[PDB]
């Protein structure tokens, strides 16, 4: 006998332990669960899990790649030790305290939001979780399977959209080295002209979507302005953050007639051109953290793409925009959101 | 509803009350509900609407709870109701613009408005002849007891702005 | 509580055809109108949900479109097996509501009924009740009346009718109007009269007997 | 293969009380609502009521709110509807129907039905068992024209239904109709069953009506000749 919990969890890895606040247990390798007989209600975004999850990820982000100066909205200018040597992205999973369990919603049905999920399973921790962060795209999930669904907001039109396995999605960036310190390549391979349409057609059959049903319609859509980890995608390799201009990509994986567009963006490209920068915008925290310059040497990164961060965007029956997001703590949301803590009593 | 008064080419700077839950996204639109600004976590968002090139946010008071809309060089197309959004919880402003313009010989100031106001003027000069009207304001044959700075007063309902013009002949 | 308004009632089309249903919302409904077929004797098929999902299996030729209150239904190349009675319904609003149907069935040139009578059997008689049975047989289009003319005295209240289902191969109709009275009424009066009227008729015809000849 | 597989016909008296089944497979019972439809005799279709099994939570439209309760039991698969006191108006078609299963969790906005019983009769009447009466409505110089005749039997005064009418045991099925049934001021029913013939065969042609009843297991053979 149980009742809905609001208790801080304890997290568990496989290698490394601390970072700032947190400090995480060994793993005890054990991810079974057992099936209960009961109906729950479950909810990605509204979630002790995942918003605790948002915190350890924000935690880890700022000690494995040091800034040098913080700059908070507030004015406050606070500087720091800081080299080269960064932390790569770990994965870790949470683990309830004695007398509380983790309940997990084990349906296909579950988009973010289910008031009756009634395949509810057991068990005292959760999946391993990917801890990378980005916008855009979302690289290395755990989430990923042979189908492509929707995490839902049950109370907005904000969305993660879980891309299908099946076509093998893959991003690999790459800054060669030198004797161009600071701009670099990131080429996207699968099928993604597939995984595309068959996104704009599980938004089409969803009982949330209220617009056009011409997928013709229906646009992947960059944001028009803003910070540069919106108008970008924004993504890290090496310990190194990468801004990639994405028209060309966007071109191609949709097609689309670029007459109409200026000469430099007219291109239909699966490989698009990234820059790196030394100032950010922090995605957790109002604020800009100051890094040293890029290291030398080739840098290469290869990514699965597991996940596509955006909001479902309509006014009326004519068009659709699937606009790009730069709420980095979605990610977490899909990896996650379908657990709920509750208190065994 | 909330009104609020600015002046062709100057700056403006509407406010919403952004209290609610962490990692609740807000919204500024306009009324044909095209969005202009948007937060996404801490990052600043700017929409399809081309105003967006001359909005901006107040990020400093982000953590105080409000989500402003700063908009420069105001043109008087930019007057229109814009709307805060949060979750289908929406709280609107209506922004209208206006310009006071100008030209023995005749002055004559002329007050641009957008389509659908109704404003009204009440100027002085600086020998204290006030004088009132609505679109325009005439003196038909100037004193030179007035040249100097008119301080005006353009009105629209309950609100008003002022303006201060500087005249020779 | 949201009224459902389907029209129209009844409709006539042949194999081939492009046919369009619709419905009709009181208060909006947005995208979330579905659509099922019901051939007699057998249990509602879902077509369409949401207003333009065809459900799995569903032949191609079947589309769905509207939103807000108004809806239609298209058929674009009707088959023999879709001639059927068709009911929509909102499902997002507890309580949930069907339209009333719309039947389509087959066309055909417009037939006159063949008219005949049967006097009670004497069997029938000897048990205390008579009943004079009247027959239409295999007309087009339904619709018609038939009026019951006792010694010329128009009768009302003391007859049935029924109707066959439109038939699979000449598409026509048949129907049966039964008046029943006493054998003591009935041995009060001699001339019993059938009075059909019907658009394949220009004027109503009559088929009459003698009681006991 | 997803099945509502509904109990059988019922026919009961005003004041009793009644329940009728529908028992389900292929499917995680609990996880999906499922609901009843009425549908009267040559009328459309009525949602009644439905029920989540997963936990009980019910709905009822708001005309069947006190007269019906629908119920479930997961560990059978099975849910139910039931009346306390039946009345003639209850005389009815009556369908379990399924809600859409991958509705993403928005049973609110897809509440619509893709699997269905094969439904129930529910007759209540205050009439007996009775079988029916066969006469014959022999061809005349009235039910005659163009070289064809007409012929039939008048099965009448029986309940319940239904009841079934072949000639010359189905081996004469051309030019048959065999009306469907109406229910008279007694309570009880009747039909016909009519069926043209060529005029040249009355002589030598036998025609017999073969009329079954199983309620009262009667069956009856009244033979039709002219005259
Ligand atoms: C999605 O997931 C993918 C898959 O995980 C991620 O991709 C990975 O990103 C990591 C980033 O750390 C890549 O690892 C790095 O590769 C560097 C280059 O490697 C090659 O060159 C070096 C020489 O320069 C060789 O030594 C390497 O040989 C290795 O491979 C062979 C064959 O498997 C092994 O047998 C060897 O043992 C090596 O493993 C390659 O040929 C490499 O320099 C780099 O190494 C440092 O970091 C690791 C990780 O801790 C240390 O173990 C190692 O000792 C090095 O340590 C230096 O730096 C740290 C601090 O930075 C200091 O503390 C140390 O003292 C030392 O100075 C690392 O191995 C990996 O290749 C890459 N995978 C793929 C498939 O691309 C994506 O990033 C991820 N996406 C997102 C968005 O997160
Ligand atoms: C995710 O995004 C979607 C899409 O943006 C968004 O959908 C809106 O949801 C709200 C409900 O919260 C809907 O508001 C309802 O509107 C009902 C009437 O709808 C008619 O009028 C709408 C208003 O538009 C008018 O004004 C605009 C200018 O402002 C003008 O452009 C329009 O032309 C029009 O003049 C109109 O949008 C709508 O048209 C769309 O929808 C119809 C189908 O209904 C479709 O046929 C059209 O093609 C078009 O897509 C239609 O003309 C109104 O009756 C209703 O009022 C009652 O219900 C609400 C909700 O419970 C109550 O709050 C209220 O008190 C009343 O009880 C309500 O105002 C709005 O229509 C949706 N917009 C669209 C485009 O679908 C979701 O909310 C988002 N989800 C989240 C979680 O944020
Ligand atoms: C989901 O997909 C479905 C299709 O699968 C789609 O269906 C449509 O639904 C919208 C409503 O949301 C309908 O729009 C209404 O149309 C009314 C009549 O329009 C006529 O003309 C249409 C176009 O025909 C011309 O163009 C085509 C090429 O496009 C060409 O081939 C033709 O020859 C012709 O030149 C025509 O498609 C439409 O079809 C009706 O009749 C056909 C013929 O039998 C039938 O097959 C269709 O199914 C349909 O019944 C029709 O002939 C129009 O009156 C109505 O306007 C009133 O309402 C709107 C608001 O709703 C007001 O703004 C306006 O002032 C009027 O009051 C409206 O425009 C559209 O016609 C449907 N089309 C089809 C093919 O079914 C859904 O919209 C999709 N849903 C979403 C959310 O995208
Ligand atoms: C997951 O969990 C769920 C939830 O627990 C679980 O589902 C339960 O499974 C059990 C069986 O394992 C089910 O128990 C059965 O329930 C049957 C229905 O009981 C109700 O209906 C009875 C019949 O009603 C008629 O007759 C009555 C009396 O005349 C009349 O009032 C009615 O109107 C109608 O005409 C009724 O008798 C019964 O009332 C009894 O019980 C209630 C409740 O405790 C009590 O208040 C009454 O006073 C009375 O004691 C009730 O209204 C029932 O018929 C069936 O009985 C048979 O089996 C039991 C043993 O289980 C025998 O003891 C008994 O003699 C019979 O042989 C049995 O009780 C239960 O209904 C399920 N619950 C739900 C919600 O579905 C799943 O199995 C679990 N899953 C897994 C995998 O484990
Ligand atoms: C939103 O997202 C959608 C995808 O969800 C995206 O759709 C893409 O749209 C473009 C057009 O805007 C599509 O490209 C067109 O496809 C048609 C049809 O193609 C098939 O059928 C033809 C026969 O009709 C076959 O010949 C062909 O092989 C295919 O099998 C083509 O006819 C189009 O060609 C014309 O336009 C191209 C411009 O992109 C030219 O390169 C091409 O030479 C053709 O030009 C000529 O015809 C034009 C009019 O037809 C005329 O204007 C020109 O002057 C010239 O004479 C075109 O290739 C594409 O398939 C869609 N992609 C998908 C996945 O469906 C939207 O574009 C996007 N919207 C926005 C705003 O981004
Ligand atoms: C891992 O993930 C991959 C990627 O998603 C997935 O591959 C996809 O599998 C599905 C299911 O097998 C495929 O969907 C089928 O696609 C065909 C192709 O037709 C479409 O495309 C053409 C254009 O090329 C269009 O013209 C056409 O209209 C379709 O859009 C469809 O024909 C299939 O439809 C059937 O099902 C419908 C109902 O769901 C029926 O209405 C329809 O008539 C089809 O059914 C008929 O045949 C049945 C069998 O006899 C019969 O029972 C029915 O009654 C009916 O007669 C279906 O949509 C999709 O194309 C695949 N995508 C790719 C990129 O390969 C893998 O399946 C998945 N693997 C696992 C293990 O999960
Ligand atoms: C999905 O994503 C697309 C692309 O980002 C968005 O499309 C943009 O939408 C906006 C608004 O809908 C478009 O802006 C509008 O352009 C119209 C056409 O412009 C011409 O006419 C003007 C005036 O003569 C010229 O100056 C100009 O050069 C063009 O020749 C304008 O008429 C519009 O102004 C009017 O409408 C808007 C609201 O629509 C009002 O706010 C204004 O006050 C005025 O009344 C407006 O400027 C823009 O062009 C679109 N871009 C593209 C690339 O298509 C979609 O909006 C977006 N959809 C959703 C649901 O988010
Ligand atoms: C949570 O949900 C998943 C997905 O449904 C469950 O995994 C699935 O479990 C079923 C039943 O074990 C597997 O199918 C079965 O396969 C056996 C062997 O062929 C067959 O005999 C059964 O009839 C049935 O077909 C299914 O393959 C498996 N799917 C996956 C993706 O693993 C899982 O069991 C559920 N977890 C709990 C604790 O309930
Ligand atoms: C988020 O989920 C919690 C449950 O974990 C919801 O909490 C309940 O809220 C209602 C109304 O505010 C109260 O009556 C209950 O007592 C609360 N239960 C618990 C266990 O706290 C909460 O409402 C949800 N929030 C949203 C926005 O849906
Ligand atoms: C994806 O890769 C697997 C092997 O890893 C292969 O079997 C499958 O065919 C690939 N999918 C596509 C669409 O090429
Ligand atoms: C990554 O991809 C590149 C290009 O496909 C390849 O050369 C390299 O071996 C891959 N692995 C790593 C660790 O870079």
């Amino acid at each position: 006998a149980w009742r809905n919990a609001t208790i801080p969890l304890f997290c568990a890895t496989k290698n490394r332990d601390t970072w700032g606040t947190t400090q995480c247990l060994p793993d005890n390798g054990d991810y079974s669960e057992v099936a209960l007989n009961v109906t729950e209600s479950f909810d990605a975004w509204n979630n002790t899990v995942t918003e605790q999850a948002i915190e350890d990820v924000w935690q880890l982000f700022e000690t494995s790649i040091k800034p040098c100066v913080k700059l908070s909205g507030s004015g406050s200018v606070i500087q720091e030790s800081c080299d080269k040597h960064y932390w790569d992205a770990i994965r870790f999973r949470y683990c309830a305290p004695p007398g509380y369990a983790l309940l997990r919603c084990n349906d296909t049905n579950y988009s973010g939001f289910m008031p009756k999920c009634s395949k509810v399973v057991v068990s005292s921790c959760t999946r391993m979780m990917e801890t990378q962060t980005s916008t855009w795209f979302g690289f290395n999930g755990t989430r990923a399977e042979n189908r492509t669904y929707i995490y839902w907001h049950g109370r907005d039109n904000r969305t993660i959209i879980s891309l299908n396995k099946y076509y093998n999605l893959t991003m690999k960036c790459r800054r060669p080295g030198g004797s161009r310190p600071k701009q670099a390549w990131c080429w996207f391979g699968g099928k993604w002209k597939d995984a595309i349409k068959e996104v704009k057609q599980t938004i089409v059959k969803h009982p949330r979507y209220t617009g056009t049903n011409n997928t013709d319609k229906i646009n992947l859509t960059a944001p028009g302005g803003g910070d540069p980890e919106v108008t970008f995608m924004w993504t890290n390799c090496r310990g190194e953050f990468l801004y990639c201009k994405m028209n060309w990509f966007l071109n191609w994986v949709e097609d689309r007639n670029t007459a109409n567009q200026k000469p430099k963006e007219q291109h239909k490209r699966n490989y698009v051109p990234c820059h790196i920068r030394q100032i950010i915008n922090t995605w957790h925290k109002v604020g800009k953290n100051v890094y040293l310059p890029p290291r030398e040497g080739d840098l290469t990164c290869n990514s699965t793409v597991t996940s596509l961060i955006a909001n479902i965007d309509w006014i009326d029956g004519n068009q659709t925009n699937i606009t790009m997001s730069a709420e980095v703590a979605e990610l977490y949301r899909l990896e996650l959101g379908d657990y709920k803590l509750v208190e065994i009593t | 509803k909330k009104v609020v008064l600015g002046k062709k080419g100057d700056t403006v700077e509407l406010t919403c009350n952004a209290s609610q839950k962490k990692n609740t996204q807000f919204h500024w639109k306009n009324s044909n509900q095209i969005k202009i600004l948007g937060i996404q976590g801490s990052f600043l968002t700017k929409g399809p609407s081309k105003l967006s090139d001359r909005a901006d946010s107040r990020k400093s008071l982000w953590d105080q709870g409000q989500f402003s809309m700063i908009i420069k060089n105001l043109k008087i197309e930019d007057s229109d109701t814009y709307i805060c959004e949060v979750e289908n919880k929406k709280e609107e402003v209506e922004l209208l613009v206006f310009g006071l313009t100008a030209n023995g010989q005749s002055l004559t100031l002329t007050l641009e408005s957008p389509p659908g106001s109704s404003p009204s003027v009440k100027c002085r000069s600086p020998g204290g002849k006030n004088i009132q009207g609505g679109r325009t304001i005439s003196v038909p044959q100037l004193e030179r007891q007035d040249s100097g700075t008119w301080t005006c007063t353009v009105s629209q309902d309950q609100k008003t702005v002022e303006f201060k013009i500087d005249i020779v002949v | 509580d949201i009224q459902m308004t389907q029209s129209p009632s009844s409709l006539s089309a042949s194999v081939g055809d492009r046919v369009t249903i619709t419905c009709r919302a009181s208060q909006g409904i947005s995208t979330y109108l579905a659509w099922y077929q019901q051939k007699p004797g057998k249990a509602p098929k879902l077509l369409i949900y949401k207003a333009y999902l065809l459900q799995n299996g569903v032949p191609s030729r079947f589309s769905g479109g509207g939103s807000g209150t108004d809806f239609t239904l298209t058929i674009s190349s009707l088959q023999p097996e879709d001639f059927a009675t068709y009911y929509c319904q909102q499902h997002n609003n507890n309580p949930y509501t069907f339209g009333q149907g719309t039947k389509v069935e087959i066309k055909r040139t417009v037939a006159a009924p063949s008219v005949f009578i049967f006097p009670p059997s004497d069997e029938q008689l000897k048990s205390g009740t008579a009943s004079v049975v009247c027959l239409l047989n295999n007309f087009y289009p339904r619709e018609a009346k038939v009026q019951w003319k006792v010694d010329n005295a128009l009768q009302s209240g003391n007859s049935q009718e029924s109707v066959t289902e439109q038939d699979s191969k000449d598409s026509t109709y048949s129907l049966s109007s039964t008046l029943t009275l006493s054998k003591a009424d009935y041995e009060k009066h001699k001339v019993y009269a059938c009075e059909v009227t019907h658009q394949g008729l220009s004027s109503p015809v009559t088929k009459s007997f003698n009681r006991g000849e | 293969e997803v099945q509502l597989v509904q109990s059988g016909t019922e026919v009961k008296r005003p004041g009793e009380s009644l329940t009728i089944s529908c028992k389900t497979s292929g499917y995680s019972f609990s996880g999906t609502w499922i609901s009843w439809v009425r549908q009267m005799p040559g009328k459309g279709l009525e949602w009644m009521g439905s029920i989540y099994p997963g936990d009980s939570d019910t709905r009822y439209h708001p005309s069947f709110q006190g007269h019906v309760t629908i119920s479930a039991d997961r560990s059978v698969s099975t849910t139910y509807l039931q009346w306390s006191s039946l009345k003639a108006s209850d005389t009815a078609t009556y369908y379990c129907a399924r809600s859409y299963e991958d509705n993403y969790g928005y049973y609110d906005l897809f509440f619509f039905f893709d699997y269905w019983g094969q439904g129930a009769l529910v007759t209540v009447s205050s009439a007996s068992t009775k079988g029916p009466s066969v006469f014959p409505l022999a061809p005349s110089s009235k039910s005659t024209s163009g070289g064809t005749a007409a012929l039939g039997c008048l099965v009448k005064d029986y309940f319940p239904e239904p009841v079934t009418v072949s000639w010359n045991s189905g081996a004469l099925t051309s030019g048959v109709h065999t009306f469907p049934a109406v229910l008279q001021s007694s309570g009880l029913y009747s039909l016909s069953s009519v069926v043209t013939v060529p005029s040249s065969s009355l002589g030598t042609q036998t025609y017999i009506c073969n009329v079954n009843h199983k309620p009262s297991n009667t069956k009856v053979d009244k033979r039709v000749e002219p005259k």
